[PDB]
RNA sequence: AGUUCUCUUUUCUUUGUGAAGGGCAGGGCGCCCUGGAAUGGGUUCGCCCCGAGAGAGGGGCCCGUGCCUUGGAAAGCGUCGCGGUUCCGGCGGCGUCCGGUGAGCUCUCGCUGGCCCUUGAAAAUCCGGGGGAGAGGGUGUAAAUCUCGCGCCGGGCCGUACCCAUAUCCGCAGCAGGUCUCCAAGGUGAACAGCCUCUGGCAUGUUGGAACAAUGUAGGUAAGGGAAGUCGGCAAGCCGGAUCCGUAACUUCGGGAUAAGGAUUGGCUCUAAGGGCUGGCAGCCGACUUAGAACUGGUGCGGACCAGGGGAAUCCGACUGU
RNA sequence: CGCCGUUCCGAAGGGACGGGCGAUGGCCUCCGUUGCCCUCAGCCGAUCGAAAGGGAGUCGGGUUCAGAUCCCCGAAUCCG
């Protein structure tokens, strides 16, 4: 809702800033297995609980 | 015509969301929010019925 | 082109709905690029962008019919469907022949055309419905001054 | 009192399109007083034409607008109404003007 | 806003240490000299254009002044 | 602005079922930032630097 | 601005003024003063009021969201016309006008009543009064003091986008489900019914093309008969609005009851009645209603929509409610 | 671990007009502040509990791609 709390807010930017893709210089690392964020989250697909 | 709607987060027909419409410089109606209606004080003798006068209500 | 942004900034900037927005068909290249209020104005100064006026609903048809009802065509039973309370209550007939009567008692009154003995004799009966209307109490009073005249020059 | 109107047929009429005198006929079978069209009332209304202003005079009310409207039927009569346009100089007169197209 | 009625009111308050400005506005009818004050625009409303001349003559020298149009 | 344009504008539009394939961008053909008279300044420099360092030549010439 | 073949002085759109202050309407008073009322009077749609003071006069107070005024025309809007880099709160002209009406709808303020073996919050917070402990100066350079008018300084913290639902929420999903609210136009009509339209919105609901077989699903219509069908009239059908007439058994006298049963209903042209204001009369304004009559159409007229089939009985449970 | 209980088995007030004793300062004149004593003192229940209840006070115009009773313009107002 736009009636929030300073807590929820602060819980809900990070979930924002995390729902990024990998930067592409991590592939080159040298011992690098990363693809991809698979931790990736979608607004409809899955529902934060809180 | 003209169709009005609230300009606050209070959807709900309370006490204290009273509104009275108003016609503005801008030629259009919107809604101002009306104060409680005050009341002049009652009698400390318990007994008369109406209220004092030259109080301001 | 795609002008959906041109036609939400256009509505916005002329107080309309997007259906009365009108861009010109033949300038889409230009309108393509205006991408604000300022250049929307300015469209709309140039005349590429016009609102379009309103929709026609003529009241004409029922303004005819209006007066024909007002000269009692289309009121006869067949065009009848609430009850004769429900077109025209009862208590506010009563309401308004009360008034009548009661206002013309008070004129009469202050005018000394009666006094005060008749005009509460007159009231009680007003409000028994012994009156239909104001003709029907007027007449009436008319009869009583006469013969409460008789008795006075016979007294 | 008097109201006077004037309607400005200038740029038509100099361009050999519209001709005043038609016109002020046009009006003078027309222009309704009480509903009739004929007799403009017993003179009530009265008609003048100047070399390109046409002035109609009244001693009862009388719109300007239905100058306009007779003026937009006469013009619709003759096919104009798709290059003259009539609009409000003042508070007492129209003209005919061009769409302004090319 | 205020109205104020008399000429040497409306003196009184365009020599106040608060006010601001005068705008002078001139209507068909009326005049209008507008002093900003910090709480009230004061408001001298003039019916004759005579007086008004004389009155704009009379300002403080140091209230900033401005004819509006 | 005169809201006869509207028709105007929307019949002439449909008057292009002809000229498919070929359809003007803008009808409003009818400016250089650069104006004439400093366009002009600019030819008065450049220009003429050929044409004037001949004429010196030619006045050392004779 | 639309229409203009014919007619239409026509049809459509549009035609502002905030808060706060001042003034004035209007509304309300179980407020005051004179006076003393039966031949009782005043008075409402209803009521209801009076020697514990009515009528009638003259005042006072409260609310004034209405109008005027400052705000404020400088703005906004309409329209016409000019300019620019032309992505300027660009600049100019004109206008933003005068009346009527209503059981109309919505909101609100107020008065008065009804209902209760139902009587329909608390607190923060603010105010007035009663008292008079005290304080203030000694006639002025006046003091204590002031809820009056100006003036001076400040108001930190968190929320604020957007969706709000046949696609932003919950049902595993863009799910025919579920999910709390506010505003609410014209016509017909009793009506927030249904049907059509304007403002606003949409693109037929997770695809299209071509055919028009059976069997379906959903709608209809059927000669003659009329429940013979079936466990059973299931289903469908009949009735249906309104006006006028008329209405039984039985009954707890309230009902039963729209019992049952009839007649009427369009269009057009008229007639009568039902009011207000200014000065048994005259003039000027007006709001929809009702009744009656003539004429009239291929007997069609609640013409779509909306819209009870009825009666005689038996069993059970009084009823409304779950 | 804890639970019951919320005024009930409690020395539950850390406040104040004023007065008297001192101490410190300053626009050192005399006033503040401050310590103690005297005097006065029901609240009787910590605290939490509503983005629909109570609760002072903001409106008009303009402005963006997306925010506005919050930004800018103008006019106000409550509290301290
Ligand atoms: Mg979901
Ligand atoms: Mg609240
Ligand atoms: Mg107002
Ligand atoms: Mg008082
Ligand atoms: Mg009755
Ligand atoms: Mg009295
Ligand atoms: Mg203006
Ligand atoms: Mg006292
Ligand atoms: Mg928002
Ligand atoms: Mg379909
Ligand atoms: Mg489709
Ligand atoms: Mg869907
Ligand atoms: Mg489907
Ligand atoms: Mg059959
Ligand atoms: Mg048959
Ligand atoms: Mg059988
Ligand atoms: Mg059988
Ligand atoms: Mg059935
Ligand atoms: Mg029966
Ligand atoms: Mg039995
Ligand atoms: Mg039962
Ligand atoms: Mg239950
Ligand atoms: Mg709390
Ligand atoms: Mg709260
Ligand atoms: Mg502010
Ligand atoms: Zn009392």
């Amino acid at each position: 809702s736009s009636h929030k709390t300073f807590r929820i807010k602060r819980f809900l930017a990070k979930k924002q800033k995390q729902n990024r893709p990998i930067p592409q210089w991590i592939w080159m690392k040298t011992g690098n297995k990363i693809r991809y964020n698979s931790k990736r989250r979608h607004w409809r697909r899955t529902k934060l609980g809180l | 015509v003209q169709r009005l709607t609230y300009r606050r987060r209070l959807s709900y027909n309370t006490a204290s969301n009273k509104t009275r419409l108003s016609r503005t410089p801008g030629n259009r109606i919107v809604y101002l929010y009306t104060k409680k209606v005050g009341k002049a004080p009652k009698s400390a003798c318990g007994v008369c019925p109406g209220r004092l006068r030259g109080v301001r209500a | 082109s795609m002008l959906r942004l041109q036609k939400r900034l256009a509505s916005s900037v002329l107080r309309c709905g997007k259906k009365k927005v009108w861009l010109d068909p033949n300038e889409t290249n230009e309108i393509a690029n205006a991408n604000s209020r300022q250049q929307i104005r300015k469209l709309i100064k140039d005349g590429l962008i016009i609102r379009k006026p309103v929709t026609v609903h003529s009241r004409a048809r029922c303004r005819k019919n209006t007066l024909a009802r007002r000269k009692g065509r289309h009121m006869g039973i067949g065009k009848r469907k609430g009850t004769a309370n429900a077109r025209m209550p009862e208590k506010v007939t009563w309401m308004r022949r009360m008034r009548i009567l009661r206002r013309l008692l008070r004129r009469y009154r202050e005018s000394k055309k009666i006094d005060r003995h008749m005009y509460h004799s007159l009231y009680l009966k007003v409000k028994g419905n012994v009156f239909k209307n104001k003709r029907i109490l007027m007449e009436h009073i008319h009869k009583l001054k006469a013969d409460k005249a008789r008795k006075k020059l016979l007294a | 009192q008097l109201l006077k109107f004037t309607l400005d047929c200038t740029h038509p009429v100099e361009d050999g399109i519209m001709d005043a005198a038609n016109f002020e006929q046009f009006l003078q079978e027309r222009i309704k007083v009480n509903g009739k069209a004929g007799n403009l009332g017993g003179g009530v209304v009265s008609l003048e034409r100047s070399k390109s202003k046409i002035t109609v005079t009244s001693e009862v009310p009388f719109s300007k607008r239905y100058l306009k409207y007779l003026t937009k039927k006469y013009l619709k009569k003759n096919n104009l109404r798709d290059w003259l346009r009539v609009v409000a100089n003042t508070k007492e007169s129209y003209e005919l003007r061009y769409f302004q197209i090319n | 806003p205020r109205k104020i009625e008399e000429i040497k009111d409306f003196l009184l308050t365009a020599r106040r240490k608060d006010a601001k400005s005068v705008k002078i506005k001139k209507n068909k009818d009326n005049v209008k000299f507008k002093v900003r004050c910090s709480r009230y625009l004061y408001t001298l409303v003039i019916t004759d254009k005579e007086k008004a001349e004389k009155l704009k003559q009379s300002l403080p020298p140091g209230l900033a002044v401005k004819e509006l149009k | 602005v005169a809201k006869q344009r509207i028709r105007m504008a929307n019949e002439k539009h449909s008057k292009n079922i002809t000229q498919r394939g070929n359809v003007a961008k803008t009808s409003r053909n009818a400016k250089a930032s650069v104006g004439p008279w400093l366009l002009a300044l600019f030819i008065f420099v450049v220009c003429g630097s050929a044409i004037f360092q001949i004429i010196q030549s030619i006045r050392m010439g004779m």
